[PDB]
């Protein structure tokens, strides 16, 4: 439910 | 005809595919090793080349103009739904009709159907990821006509869970607006004859190729000895 490496590459 | 801000639109995707796709596939090196010598011997390397493209992707559509405008929701489910259909449109520059291959520099990073079959995939993906292939080289497109296709790709407003809809429809059609005027502005006949709808035909048959790669995906993902070769990146992008 969270992405947080796509969040991070991301900005 | 072509604006001085369709002209730098196709500046910028130029200059985004350059900073995100190395010719030279110097870092193939990191990945683990491609095994040929049945076993899925292929999975870990291309799981890691799967891997690495995703972060390529990533970095493209960040310099997609308007693509920062979108909610962080929406740039999410745009390149969770893209990513696998541009990894498709890029491994083009690679693919070769001299034998059907995708030859990145060395034998070693030489792939055919093989190889995809040895990373778990059967030819209900593979025989339409060729015949996509073959197609979309013939189209002989030119560079700013193949970075304005992949961005075209990743802002799609027809996505599974987008919510502002109407941005990222205005975003696409800038783009979209911009590729048919430099088709009928800069590419020469023949080559231009329907070329705009050519390559819309390419993104519904990328639509039908990601069907068939997530449904093959779920079922080799499913088993967890195979999981246990993907990436963190893969999981999170391609699901889990
Ligand atoms: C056999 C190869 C044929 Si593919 C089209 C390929 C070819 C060249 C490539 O790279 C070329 C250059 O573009 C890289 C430089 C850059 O992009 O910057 C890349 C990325 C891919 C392939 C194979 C396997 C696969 O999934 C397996 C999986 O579903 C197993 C569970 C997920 C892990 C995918 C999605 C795609």
């Amino acid at each position: 439910k969270n992405h947080p490496m796509l969040m991070n590459l991301l900005k | 005809k072509l604006s001085e801000e369709q002209q730098h639109i196709i500046a910028i995707l130029l200059d985004a595919h350059h900073k995100t796709y190395d010719p030279t596939y110097a870092d193939f090196r990191d990945f683990r090793p491609p095994v040929r010598m049945s076993p899925l011997s292929m999975l870990p390397h291309l799981a890691d080349l799967v891997s690495y493209s995703i972060q390529k992707v990533i970095g493209f559509a960040k310099m997609i103009p308007g693509f920062r405008d979108l909610t962080s929701d929406d740039q999410i489910v745009l390149l969770k739904s893209s990513a696998i259909e541009v990894i498709m449109l890029r491994s083009n520059q690679s693919f070769t009709m001299d034998d059907m291959s995708w030859d990145c520099g060395s034998q070693d990073y030489k792939y055919d159907v093989t190889d995809v079959s040895k990373a778990g995939h059967t030819l209900e993906l593979i025989e339409p990821l060729i015949k996509f292939q073959v197609g979309l080289k013939k189209l002989n497109l030119h560079e700013e006509e193949h970075v304005l296709l992949m961005a075209i790709c990743i802002v799609s407003p027809d996505r599974p869970g987008v919510q502002d809809a109407k941005l990222v429809e205005a975003i696409q059609d800038r783009l979209s607006n911009t590729l048919q005027t430099y088709i009928r502005c800069r590419h020469p006949p023949p080559g231009s004859h329907q070329l705009y709808a050519k390559m819309i035909q390419k993104l519904a048959d990328l639509r039908s190729l990601n069907e068939e790669h997530s449904k093959q995906y779920r079922s080799l993902s499913f088993q967890p000895e195979n999981s246990m070769k993907l990436t963190p990146l893969v999981l999170e992008v391609f699901g889990n």
